[PDB]
C-alpha cells in the first residue's frame, strides 16, 4: 500500500477518534424544546433562568447535570414542518400564562396540535403555567372572570385531592385547578400510555422552576429506562 | 432394592414433558424476535438472547436425562458424548446464573443511578461483558470435564472426592453473590421507584423469589451429594436431586416467561410476528 | 393599500403566464424516449457493468 | 504560515544537539512533518517523518536508531535530537509540512532550514544535470524511475521542486496536477517508468534546481537535480 | 374594484386550464406502452459510512463520483469518500440543527444551514489547512430548506419566510429575490444548462425561475400534498415532484402540464426525496416505510425496493455518472449502493 493511503487511513482513524471523544459530550447531555405563544413569559423565564437570528441555545447546568435548551423565535406559524427535526428530544417544555382569558383558546388548540402530531408521539410535553399573580390579582379583584368565556367554570367544584398552598384564597385555587383540569383533559387524549403530561405551576419570580424542570426529566429518563431496559 | 420405581418414574416423566414442552415454545418464540427484528436488540435484549440460548442447550441437554432417568446401567451413547454433555451442562447454568448477575447489576446501573454517570451502552461493552462471562462459565465448567470419566451411567470414580468437595465449594460462590446482588439492587430499585411502578415492584419480588425457591434446592442437592457418606444418604441423594433437577429445569423454562412476556416491546413483538 | 397590491400583482403574473407557447404532449413524449434511449447503453443502473470498471 | 528553526552552530562529532522548529500561522497538529538535509553542492536527502499525533514515526536507513524526533501539540513545537554526530553530517536541514488526504499538496511549503558543521528504495536518477537553456523557449526535462511509480489505484506518486539559489525549494507538481500559486506554464507527462517536464517558456525568475522524488515507499528518495543557466 | 380583479384572474386561471387541456391529446402511457419492459434490478450495499453521531438530513456529491458531503444534527460535516471508505474533513458548525448542504463545482466551498436562519459557507482550499468560517449570510426571516451551488461567485438559497434569494459569495447581499411564492418553499432543483431553476414548496405547486429575469413563466399544479422533493431531469425539459400524498408526478417544462403519476395501493407514507439517473430511465424515491422504491420513469411499475436503512429515509442522491447511489437516514448510517 501507499504511504498517502495509510497516512489518510491514519487520518480518518483520528477523525474517529474524535467523534467517540465527542460522543462522551453529546450523549451525557439533555436537549430540551421551549415553546410558548408570543404572549407568554418565555423571555423572562431565559433571562432569569442563566443558572434575524434564527433558534436560539441556552446551556445551564444545574445538579451536576447540563441542559440545553432550544427556543424558535424567528419562525412564522407554521410548525408541522420544522419541528420533526425536533424529534428524539429530552422534553418539550411549553409555557403558557393563563392570566389571557381571552387568548386560552388559542394556546388550548397549539397544545392540543403539539400533544396530537404524528412526529412527536413519543416526546412528551411539560406544561408550565406562567403569570400566577398576575392572575391571582385579577380574579381577585374580579375584574375579568373566567365563566365569561368557558361556560364549564361554572360546573366545576374543587377536587378533594387538592393540596394548596397554605396562605392563598379558595378562588385562586378553584380557578389554578379548573384550568388545570382543562389542560389535562385535551393532554390525555390520544395518550396510549407512550408518553404524560407534566402539569405545573410557575411565575416569573420563581426561581425553583430549574429544580421542577431537573425533577421533571429525571421522571422522562426513568420512564425512558424503564420501557428500555425491561421491566415497564 | 431398585431405583425410581414407575409408580414415581411416570408422574416425574409427564411433568418432565409438559416442562419441556413449554420451555421449548418460549424460548424459539424469545430467540425469534432478536434475529428478524432491529429495535430489539436493546443492550438488554443481547442478555436476554444470550440466556435465551443457554437454556436452549440446557432443554436439548434435557432428553439426554430423561432418558438417563428410565435406564442408567445401559451406556450413555458415547464416552466423550456423556462427559461433554455435563460440561455444556454445566456450562449454561454456570453462563446464565452469570447472566442474571450482570443483569441486575445492568438494571441498577440504569434504573437507580443519579443522572450523572448513567451512559456507557458502547455495545462493545456488552459484547466483551457476555463473552467474558461465556467463557468464565466455560472455565468453571472445565473441571466438570476433568472429574468424569469412565469407571464402572458413567459415574466418577469414588478415589476424588476431596477435589469434587472443593471445586463444589468454589462454585458455591455462583449462588451467594448472585442471592446477595439481586436482592440488594432490586431492592433499592423497588426502594426509590416506590418512596405501574407497583407492577414492577411485583414483578421483582416474584423473580427474586422463583430464583431462591428454584436455586436454593439445587445446591442443597449439590452439598448433600458431596456429603453422601451414609447408605441411606445415597437414596436420600436420589430423592433429592430428581426434585432439584425437576425445579433447576422449571427454572430455566419459566426464565424467558419472568424476563422477556412482561416487557411491553416483546409483545409488541409477538403480536406483529 | 396592500390588497389591491397583491391583486394587481397576481393579475399581471396571469396575463404573462398565459403568454406561453405550449407543445402537445406526443412530441413532448417522442423527445424524452428519444433522449433516454441515446443513453439507455452509457447508465450504469439499467445495464450492469462488470466488476473490472466499479 | 511561518516556520522558524533554531539549533544550528559548530558541534564537534560524537556530540548531542537538540534542532527546534517553531510552527506559526496553520494547524501544526493535523500537519505531518519531514526533515530533509541537503550537503553543500549535493542533492537532498530525506532525514526522518512524524505523523498526527506522534502515530507514525519513521527514520531513514542510514540515520536508523540514532536520531530521534517528537512533537508538543500543546506548545506548536517540533524537536529533533541528534546524537553521535559523524563527519559527513554537516549539511543544511528543512522542516517542512504535509497534509494527506484527497485533493492535497504534500510538501507544499518549505521552511528556512539551519546549518550544521561538524568538526529496496526507489533511486531517482537524472540524465540531464545541467541544461543551460536561454530564457524564452520551452524547457524539456527527463526522469527515469528503476521501479513502476504507478500503485494498483492508479495515481503517480511524484513530486517536483524548484530549489531557487539562495532560496527554498518551492513544489511545482505533486500528483500532473498544478500545485497552488504556480503558474500554468509547468507540466508533466509519462509512463510510469519515465517522465518528462515540460516549461513553456522560462523567465527570469525561474531559474533554480529541479528535484524529483517518489512517494511510493516511506523511504522516500530525491533525484540529482537538474540546474539551469540563465 | 378589487372583485373585477378576482374574477379577471379566475377567468385567466380557467382559461390556462382550458388550454392545457386542450393540448393534452394523449397521454404517455398511451404512446410508452410499446416499450421493452424494464424488469429487475438488485442493488446492494457495497460501502457502509459510518461516524454520524446524528441523525442524516442531506447529502451532495462534488463535481467528482469521489468525494461526498452529508449534514448531521450534531454539527458537523464529514466529507466521505467512496472508494477507500475514510473520513476526509470534519467541520465543526456553530448551529447543530441543519438541514440542507451542498457543494460547490470547483470543489473549494461548502455550504450549509437550518434552523439558524443563517447560511454558512466554508472554505476546503484553504492555505492554513484548517477549515474556517468563510461566508456569513445573513438577512433570511425563516428556516433554511435547501442550498444549491450554481457557479463559484453566486449561491441560490430558499427560507421558510416564501422568499428565495441568489446571494453572491464576493459581496454577501441579495442579487435577486424570489416572492412569487405562497408557502414554505421545500426543495430546489437546478437545470443543467445553469440558467434555470425549478422549487417546490409548501403551496403543492411547483415554480421554475430564471437565474437573469428572476420571473415565474410556468406554474404546475395537482399535487394534493405538501410537496417535499423536486428533482429535474437529466436533459433539463421535465422534473419529478414528490408529497406526503404517496403520488410521485412528473411535470414538463415544454408541455406545462403532468405527464406521468407514480403510486401505489400498498404505499401511503409520504416521499422524503426524489432523484433521476444519469440517463433518466429509472425514478428513484425514497418513502417513510423505511425503504426507497425504484420505478420506471416511463412503465411507473415497481423496478426495485431497497429495505437497507431501519429508520426513515431522509436524503438520497446519485453520482453524476450514475456509478452509485447515496442513501441517509435518521440512523446515522450513509450507504452507498452500487
Ligand atoms: C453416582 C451415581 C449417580 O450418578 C450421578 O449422580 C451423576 C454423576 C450425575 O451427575 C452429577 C454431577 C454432580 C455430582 O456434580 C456436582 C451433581 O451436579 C449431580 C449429583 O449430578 C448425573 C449426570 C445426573 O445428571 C444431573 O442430574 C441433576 C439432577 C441435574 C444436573 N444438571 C442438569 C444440573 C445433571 O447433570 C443424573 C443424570 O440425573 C443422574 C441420574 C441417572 C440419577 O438420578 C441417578 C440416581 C444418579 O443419582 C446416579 C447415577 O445414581
Amino acid at each position: 500500500l501507499s504511504a498517502e493511503d495509510k497516512a489518510a487511513v491514519e487520518r480518518s482513524k483520528m477523525i474517529e477518534k474524535q467523534l467517540q471523544k465527542d460522543k462522551q459530550v453529546y450523549r451525557r447531555t439533555l436537549r430540551l424544546l421551549l415553546l410558548g405563544a408570543d404572549n407568554s413569559g418565555k423571555s423572562t423565564i431565559v433571562k432569569q433562568m442563566r443558572i434575524t437570528s434564527g433558534i436560539f441555545e441556552t446551556k445551564f447546568q444545574v445538579d451536576k447535570v447540563n441542559f440545553h435548551m432550544f427556543d424558535v423565535g424567528a419562525q412564522r406559524d407554521e410548525r408541522r414542518k420544522w419541528i420533526q427535526c425536533f424529534n428524539d428530544v429530552t422534553a418539550i417544555i411549553f409555557v403558557v400564562d393563563s392570566s389571557d382569558y381571552n387568548r386560552l383558546q388559542e394556546a388550548l388548540n397549539d397544545f392540543k396540535s403539539i400533544w396530537n402530531n404524528r412526529w412527536l408521539r413519543t416526546i412528551s410535553v411539560i406544561l408550565f403555567l406562567n403569570k400566577q399573580d398576575l392572575l391571582a390579582e385579577k380574579v381577585l379583584a374580579g375584574k375579568s372572570k373566567i365563566e365569561d368565556y368557558f361556560p364549564e367554570f361554572a360546573r366545576y367544584t374543587t377536587p378533594e385531592d387538592a393540596t394548596p398552598e397554605p396562605g392563598e384564597d379558595p378562588r385562586v385555587t378553584r380557578a389554578k385547578y379548573f384550568i388545570r383540569k382543562e389542560f389535562v383533559d385535551i393532554s390525555t387524549a390520544s395518550g396510549d400510555g407512550r408518553h404524560i403530561c407534566y402539569p405545573h405551576f410557575t411565575c416569573s419570580v420563581d426561581t425553583e422552576n430549574a429544580r421542577r424542570i431537573f425533577n421533571d426529566c429525571k421522571d422522562i429518563i426513568l420512564q425512558m429506562n424503564l420501557r428500555e431496559y425491561n421491566l415497564v | 432394592c431398585s431405583p425410581f420405581p414407575l409408580g414415581a418414574l411416570v408422574p416425574v416423566t409427564a411433568v418432565c414433558l409438559c416442562l419441556f414442552v413449554v420451555g421449548v415454545s418460549g424460548n424459539v418464540v424469545t430467540v425469534m424476535l432478536i434475529g428478524r427484528y432491529r429495535d430489539m436488540r436493546t443492550t438488554t435484549n443481547l442478555y436476554l438472547g444470550s440466556m435465551a440460548v443457554s437454556d436452549l442447550l440446557i432443554l436439548l441437554g434435557l432428553p439426554f436425562d430423561l432418558y438417563r432417568l428410565w435406564r442408567s446401567r445401559p451406556w450413555v451413547f458415547g464416552p466423550l458424548l456423556c462427559r461433554l454433555s455435563l460440561y455444556v451442562g454445566e456450562g449454561c447454568t454456570y453462563a446464565t446464573l452469570l447472566h442474571m448477575t450482570a443483569l441486575s447489576v445492568e438494571r441498577y446501573l440504569a434504573i437507580c443511578r443519579p443522572l450523572r454517570a448513567r451512559v456507557l451502552v458502547t455495545r462493545r461493552r456488552v459484547r466483551a461483558l457476555i463473552a467474558v462471562l461465556w467463557a468464565v462459565a466455560l472455565l468453571s465448567a472445565g473441571p466438570f470435564l476433568f472429574l468424569v470419566g469412565v469407571e464402572q451411567e458413567c459415574r466418577p470414580s469414588p478415589a476424588q472426592l476431596g477435589a469434587l468437595r472443593v471445586m463444589l465449594w468454589v462454585t458455591t460462590a455462583y449462588f451467594f453473590l448472585p442471592f446477595l446482588c439481586l436482592s440488594i439492587l432490586y431492592g433499592l430499585i423497588g426502594r426509590e421507584l416506590w418512596s405501574g411502578h407497583r407492577q414492577t415492584v411485583r414483578v421483582l419480588l416474584v423473580v427474586v423469589l422463583a430464583f431462591i425457591i428454584c436455586w436454593l434446592p439445587f445446591h442443597v442437592g449439590r452439598i448433600i451429594y458431596i456429603n453422601t457418606e451414609d447408605s441411606r444418604m445415597m437414596y436420600f441423594s436420589q430423592y433429592f436431586n430428581i426434585v432439584a433437577l425437576q425445579l433447576f429445569y422449571l427454572s430455566a423454562s419459566i426464565n424467558p416467561i419472568l424476563y422477556n412476556l412482561i416487557s411491553k416491546k416483546y409483545r409488541a413483538a409477538a403480536f406483529k410476528l | 393599500t396592500a390588497s389591491i397590491a397583491q391583486a394587481r400583482k397576481l393579475v399581471e403574473q396571469l396575463k404573462m403566464e398565459a403568454n406561453i407557447d405550449r407543445i402537445k404532449v406526443s412530441k413532448a413524449a417522442a423527445d424524452l424516449m428519444a433522449y433516454c434511449e441515446a443513453h439507455a447503453k452509457e447508465d450504469p443502473l439499467l445495464t450492469p457493468v462488470p466488476a473490472s470498471e466499479n | 504560515v511561518q516556520l522558524v528553526e533554531s539549533g544550528g552552530g559548530l558541534v564537534q562529532p560524537g556530540g548531542s544537539r537538540k534542532l527546534s522548529c517553531s510552527a506559526s500561522g496553520f494547524a501544526f497538529s493535523s500537519f505531518g512533518m519531514h526533515w530533509v538535509r541537503q550537503a553543500p553542492e549535493k542533492g537532498l536527502e530525506w532525514v526522518a517523518y512524524i505523523s498526527s499525533g506522534s502515530g507514525t514515526i519513521y527514520y531513514a536507513d542510514t540515520v536508523k536508531g540514532r536520531f530521534t524526533i517528537s512533537r508538543d501539540d500543546p506548545k506548536n513545537t517540533l524537536f529533533l535530537q541528534m546524537t553521535s554526530l559523524r563527519s559527513e553530517d554537516t549539511a543544511m536541514y528543512y522542516c517542512v509540512r504535509s497534509i494527506y488526504y484527497y485533493g492535497s499538496s504534500p510538501f507544499d511549503f518549505w521552511g528556512q532550514g539551519t546549518t550544521l558543521t561538524v568538526s529496496a528504495d526507489i533511486v531517482m536518477t537524472q540524465a540531464t544535470s545541467s541544461v543551460p537553456v536561454t530564457p524564452g523557449e520551452s524547457v524539456s526535462i527527463s526522469c527515469r524511475s528503476s521501479k513502476s511509480l504507478l500503485h494498483s489505484n492508479g495515481n503517480t506518486y511524484l513530486y517536483w521542486f524548484l530549489q531557487r539559489p539562495g532560496q527554498s525549494p518551492q513544489l511545482l507538481i505533486y500528483r500532473s496536477n498544478l500545485a497552488s500559486g504556480v503558474p500554468d506554464r509547468f507540466s508533466g507527462s509519462g509512463s510510469g517508468t519515465a517522465f518528462t517536464l515540460t516549461i513553456s517558456r522560462l523567465e527570469a525568475e525561474d531559474v533554480g534546481v529541479y528535484y524529483c522524488m517518489q512517494h511510493l515507499e516511506y523511504p522516500l528518495t530525491f533525484g540529482a537535480g537538474t540546474k539551469l543557466e540563465l | 374594484e378589487l372583485d373585477q380583479l378576482r374574477q379577471e384572474a379566475e377567468q385567466l386561471k380557467n382559461q390556462i386550464r382550458d388550454a392545457r387541456k386542450a393540448c393534452a391529446d394523449a397521454t404517455l402511457s398511451q404512446i410508452t406502452n410499446n416499450i421493452d419492459p424494464v424488469g429487475r434490478i438488485q442493488m446492494r450495499t457495497r460501502r457502509t459510512l459510518r461516524g454520524h453521531l446524528a441523525k442524516i438530513y442531506a447529502m451532495h456529491w462534488g463535481t467528482d463520483s469521489r468525494l461526498l458531503v452529508s449534514a448531521s444534527q450534531d454539527g458537523k460535516l464529514i466529507i466521505w469518500d467512496s472508494y477507500t471508505t475514510n473520513k476526509v474533513h470534519a467541520i465543526p458548525l456553530r448551529s447543530s440543527w441543519v438541514m440542507t448542504c451542498a457543494y460547490a463545482p470547483s470543489g473549494n466551498y461548502v455550504a450549509c444551514g437550518g434552523l439558524d436562519n443563517i447560511c454558512s459557507i466554508y472554505n476546503l482550499k484553504t492555505r492554513e489547512g484548517n477549515v474556517r468560517v468563510s461566508r456569513e449570510l445573513a438577512g433570511h426571516t425563516g428556516y433554511l430548506s435547501c442550498c444549491r451551488f450554481l457557479d463559484d461567485n453566486q449561491i441560490v438559497t430558499s427560507s421558510g419566510d416564501t422568499t428565495c434569494a441568489l446571494w453572491d459569495i464576493e459581496t454577501g447581499q441579495q442579487t435577486t429575490t424570489f416572492t412569487g411564492h405562497t408557502g414554505d418553499v421545500m426543495s430546489l432543483s437546478l437545470a443543467p444548462d445553469t440558467r434555470l431553476f425549478v422549487s417546490g414548496a409548501c403551496d403543492a405547486s411547483a415554480k421554475l425561475w430564471d437565474v437573469r429575469e428572476g420571473m415565474c413563466r410556468q406554474t404546475f399544479t395537482g399535487h394534493e400534498s405538501d410537496i417535499n422533493a423536486i428533482c429535474f431531469f437529466p436533459n433539463g425539459n421535465a422534473f419529478a415532484t414528490g408529497s406526503d400524498d404517496a403520488t410521485c408526478r412528473l411535470f414538463d417544462l415544454r408541455a406545462d402540464q403532468e405527464l406521468m403519476t407514480y403510486s401505489h395501493d400498498n404505499i401511503i407514507c409520504g416521499i422524503t426525496s426524489v432523484s433521476f439517473s444519469k440517463s433518466g430511465r429509472l425514478l428513484l424515491a425514497g418513502y417513510d416505510d423505511f425503504n426507497c422504491n425504484v420505478w420506471d420513469a416511463l412503465k411507473a411499475d415497481r423496478a426495485g425496493v431497497l429495505a437497507g436503512h431501519d429508520n426513515r429515509v431522509s436524503c438520497l442522491g446519485v453520482t453524476d455518472d450514475g456509478m452509485a447511489v447515496a442513501t441517509g437516514s435518521w440512523d446515522s448510517f450513509l450507504k452507498i449502493w452500487n
